């Protein structure tokens, strides 16, 4: 996250940390319930063998609250583009259940319909992750969180370089510099509606980082509500 | 109706037969009100928590 603010105690409950072998942080993700969580597909090719952290918010060292998760099944949409990172998202069951409490909670999905006119209708969303805190620089130690304004859709077009698809929307700043970043792929997008968060993106691209002129582009939830919740059932 | 603040609604709104029909989000129940939505456990979804 470049230029957000660090999520204090409680406030980013629903974010987890896909972890490689080295247990380094490389992808976001979102917990949707104690067996699943919403990431990138691209993330899946960041890393062969990976696990899920939840309740972390400083890497630098373990604090007790923080809690490791295997993967068991990992479920890819079988349309992801790796040209254009289009249908960018992937559902994950853990082995064991995660354990809610303080700084692990999930979020709540959404309606299709309501979503669309109630909260992406809304003027912000909150984006957060352990990604980079620069274009260039390394991967936040600490847990940084976002609010990124909704993005007129034709005026995001016009901005970027590569094709809007509908299963794109985005979010954040044309020159004010604050944006998502590399390593907050896969993290969690939600919308506050009266105190209560909603999923409603996964960081998925941009050119650069809070770039002049750029945005941020993130997967459309609403857009694959039903997919996720087949997901879940399986 | 749900054009109108949400309908009222806590959380999801529709429309049923006209008039304002209001749901909640799993680990919810919708109240006797039929408008608000009342977490179940501990960790509702949503919520930041402040155990
Ligand atoms: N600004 C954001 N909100 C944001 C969020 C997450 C990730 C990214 C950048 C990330 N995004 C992409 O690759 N996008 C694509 C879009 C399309 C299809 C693929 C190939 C091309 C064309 C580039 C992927 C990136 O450009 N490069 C990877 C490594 C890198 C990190 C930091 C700086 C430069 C390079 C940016
Ligand atoms: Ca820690
Ligand atoms: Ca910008």
């Amino acid at each position: 996250i470049v230029g957000g603010q660090e999520c204090k105690d409680g406030e980013c409950p629903w974010q987890a940390l896909l972890i490689n072998e080295e247990n380094e942080g490389f992808c976001g993700g979102t917990i949707l319930s104690e067996f699943y969580i919403l990431t990138a597909a691209h993330c899946l090719y960041q890393a062969k063998r990976f696990k899920v952290r939840v309740g972390d918010r400083n890497t630098e060292q373990e604090e007790g609250g923080e809690a490791v998760h295997e993967v068991e099944v990992v479920i890819k949409h079988n349309r992801f583009t790796k040209e254009t990172y289009d249908f960018d998202i992937a559902v994950l069951r853990l082995k064991t259940p995660i354990t809610f409490r303080m700084n692990v909670a999930p979020a709540c999905l959404p309606e299709r319909d309501w979503a669309e006119s109630t909260l992406m209708t809304q003027k912000t969303g909150i984006v957060s992750g352990f990604g980079r805190t620069h274009e260039k620089g390394r991967q936040s130690t600490r847990l940084k969180m976002l609010e990124v304004p909704y993005v007129d859709r034709n005026s995001c077009k016009l901005s970027s370089s590569f094709i809007i698809t509908q299963n794109m929307f985005c979010a954040g700043y044309d020159t004010k510099q604050e944006d998502a970043c590399q390593g907050d792929s896969g993290g969690p997008h939600v919308t506050r509606f009266k105190d209560t968060y909603f999923v409603t993106g996964i960081v998925s691209w941009g050119e650069g980082c809070a770039r002049k002129g750029k945005y941020g582009i993130y997967t459309k939830v609403t857009a694959f509500l039903k997919w996720i919740d087949r997901s879940m059932k399986t | 109706l749900c054009s109108l603040d949400n309908g009222d609604c806590d959380q999801f709104c529709h429309e049923e037969q006209n008039s304002v029909v209001c749901s909640c989000a799993r680990g919810y129940t919708l109240a006797d009100n039929g408008k608000a939505c009342i977490p179940t456990g501990p960790y509702p979804c949503g919520k930041q928590t402040l155990e």
